[PDB]
RNA sequence: CGAAGGUGUGCUGUGAGGCAUGCUGGAGGUAUCAGAAGUGCGAAUGCUGACAUAAGUAACGAUAAAGCGGGUGAAAAGCCCGCUCGCCGGAAGACCAAGGGUUCCUGUCCAACGUUAAUCGGGGCAGGGUGAGUCGACCCCUAAGGCGAGGCCGAAAGGCG
RNA sequence: AGGACCGAACCGACUAAUGUCGAAAAAUUAGCGGAUGACUUGUGGCUGGGGGUGAAAGGCCAAUCAAACCGGGAGAUAGCU
RNA sequence: CCCGGCGAGGGGAGUGAAAAAGAACCUGAAACCGUGUACGUACAAGCAGUGGGAGCACGCUUAGGCGUGUGACUGCGUACC
RNA sequence: GGUUAAGCGACUAAGCGUACACGGUGGAUGCCCUGGCAGUCAGAGGCGAUGAAGGACGUGCUAAUCUGCGAUAAGCGUCGG
């Protein structure tokens, strides 16, 4: 009856919705900022962050392992090459949810999730 | 604004026999 | 002065309208704009532009310096209503109401 | 000659609902039901014309009957002591002195105990 | 489980008493641009806490 | 210098009623005494229209699935473009007959229609679009069967051939 | 060779569940029967209501059949509500 | 002319005797749905009325009350065909 | 005058009720009608193979519909008003 479990169900079966977190987590590293819902938002975390950890440091199995999650080879080269670095000194929190009124079409909160960077 | 044309038959009565 | 402004035959029904009319009836224009600004229904948005219509009528049509303006007067009363046929179950067939309102607004310095 | 009753219709309607004017929900606004009001408002307004004489009666029995046993004599007895004595003062006075007068009142128990001895 | 008879206006509005929308009454003026906005939200333009966010 | 009707108020009669007047209304009304009735509604699971109730409740029509960026726009979960994900793949693809009859394409519009929004559409408005000696129909021949000159039969109609 | 066997298309509709103001005025989902034959299907014909047709259930004959539908006799009659 | 989306709809101006005669257009009733004002209502049980009746809020002439609205509380009272 | 105790006690209305005022919905009523109903007094009582009744498609400066007309196509000739 929902003590202490964590993950959100987001009204999708499992499949879809790991299909879905693979998806926006790519398009988060590709743009570094995109505009979802807020529960969205929030349950992406626990898969963007670990990407970036792992980032981190480089390695064959690391690359490759990276792949498996995204399945893409080039948010794996957007990542290991700039998020690596770039995150290397931080512990933690690579992401910010900034929360932008709701959307017209169904009345969703809506929140911008945007990686700590950007700052030219 | 035409009347209902089609009523359908009325359910069967259960059986007070 | 009265500077009435009514918006007939409103998509909405006059029911849902009547819960953002009360949310800002007797209260000063200003905090009607964000209250109405800032209510997630789309009789928030319908109202509002009645309300803002209100306010250019004052300040055009009479005394400027909206600023001290009250919403005296706020009522919805529904208006004609469009006759739809459904289809149902069974072949029966039930009549849909496309309900509509008429939104008044009125406004005042005093 | 066709004759149309719109007109008289609303008259009737209306002379029934003025009457009905005040009563609650449907049986003020509904003629339908307006009229059931009314005739049974009728009724009532007829059986409590009679109903009104007694209810006075009774209460003014019952304030004749305080001053009575405050004063040191029971109803009965006083009533009594008036009929031997001839006096020909109704519930409806006896219990407007009693309210009123206290001084009066004595004096008409004092008589009726009188009367009674 | 169909009404005997039909409720009366009073009972209807009785019933609807608790849907009564109520207003935020918590905006918020930001520090820099002043703008009014909900509370823990980005303005329309797009600026919290004064430093601009959306970069747009 | 305000008829009928409408909406109030004040009087009056035992009652059905009557009288006077305020507001609305805008040009018909009708005393008295007689005459003639489609002459009076609360019910008939009455008839027609209008509007309530349940109720802002059930539902929003296959559990194949969506996510993000950009564009247009007053407004974008639903439209267009792009990148991904998912579904069908002896079909949920591609061509015809039957049947529809402009639903085709372009421009423009969003009231109504679409079970939501809508800039979108099989929606509204305007314009454009169907090119055959060889494809099909028509045409030549015939099956079942139809009609049927004369004819046979039948009150008539008509039946059979 | 076979009114042969297993089994798709196709035809059928035995069981259960769902659905009964349903998506549908008998359907869907999971199984089930026949599947070279007394099979199934397209097109066009024929049989008309005291009749048709029927491997026969009073079944079917335009969502209606112990006598279809439409108009007329007809405002049938109703010792009944 | 102004708000609005080069809208719908509305507010001014203007025509007219009249625009609550604006094409959704003569008159505009009832059910039904609202806004404003006065009174009553969150310890009180039932055909919701009637008889009695305090208080309150509005009008009168008088300074005493009468009228209108409401109705605490209380007796009686189980719709119509 | 202050403190404590005891008793009584209005002021509240989320909403609802009754009354009045002002509105919406709705299209009753009043008024009006070149539309009908039933008659009286007359005419006529048929049309058609020199193609009828009734239709289709066309016909204009113009997209549609109605009326008129028929490739001489909202008409042509002649005689009258």
């Amino acid at each position: 009856m929902r003590h202490r479990k964590s993950g959100r169900q987001l009204n999708r079966n499992s499949s879809h919705r790991q299909a879905m977190f693979r998806n926006m987590a790519g398009s988060l590293v590709r743009h570094e900022i995109i505009k979802t819902t807020l529960p969205k938002a929030k349950e992406l975390r626990r898969v963007v962050e670990p990407l970036i950890t792992l980032a981190k440091t480089d390695s064959v199995a690391n690359r490759r392992l990276a792949f498996a999650r995204t399945r893409d080879n080039e948010i794996v080269a957007k990542l290991f090459n700039e998020l690596g670095p770039r995150f290397a000194s931080r512990a933690g929190g690579y992401t910010r949810i900034l929360k932008c009124g709701f959307r017209a079409g169904d009345n969703a909160p809506m929140a911008y999730i945007e990686l700590v960077d950007r700052s030219e | 604004n035409n009347r209902p044309v089609y009523i359908p038959r009325p359910r069967p009565p259960h059986p007070r026999l | 002065m009265e500077t009435i402004a009514k918006h007939r035959h409103a998509r909405s029904s006059a029911q849902k309208v009547r819960l953002v009319a009360d949310l800002i009836r007797g209260k000063k224009v200003s905090q009607a704009l964000d209250i109405l600004t800032y209510t997630n229904k789309k009789a928030a948005v319908l109202v509002k532009k009645v309300l803002e219509s209100a306010i250019a009528n004052a300040e055009h049509n009479d005394g400027a310096d909206i600023d001290d303006l009250k919403v005296t007067k706020i009522f919805v009363d529904e208006g004609p209503s469009m006759k739809r046929i459904m289809p149902r179950a069974k072949g029966r067939a039930d009549r849909i109401l496309k309900r509509t309102s008429h939104i008044t607004v009125v406004v005042s310095d005093r | 000659a066709r004759v149309k009753r719109g007109v008289i219709a609303r008259a009737r309607h209306k002379k029934i609902l003025k009457q009905a004017k005040g009563y609650y929900g449907a049986r003020s606004r509904v003629y339908r039901v307006a009229f059931q009001a009314v005739i049974k408002a009728g009724q009532y307004a007829y059986r409590d014309r009679r109903q009104r004489k007694r209810q006075f009666r009774q209460l003014w029995i019952a304030r004749i009957n305080a001053a009575a046993r405050q004063n040191g004599i029971s109803y009965s007895k006083f009533i009594n002591g008036l009929k031997k004595a001839s006096v020909e003062i109704d519930r409806k006075i006896l219990a407007d002195i009693a309210v009123f007068d206290k001084v009066a009142f004595t004096a008409l128990v004092e008589k009726a105990k009188a009367a009674l001895a | 489980a169909v009404q005997q008879n039909k409720p009366t206006r009073s009972k209807r509005g009785m019933r609807r008493s608790h849907d009564a929308l109520t207003a935020v009454t918590s905006l918020s003026v930001d520090k820099t641009s002043g703008e009014k906005h909900l509370r823990h939200h980005i303005t329309a333009d797009g600026y919290y806490r004064g430093r601009k966010v959306i970069a747009k």
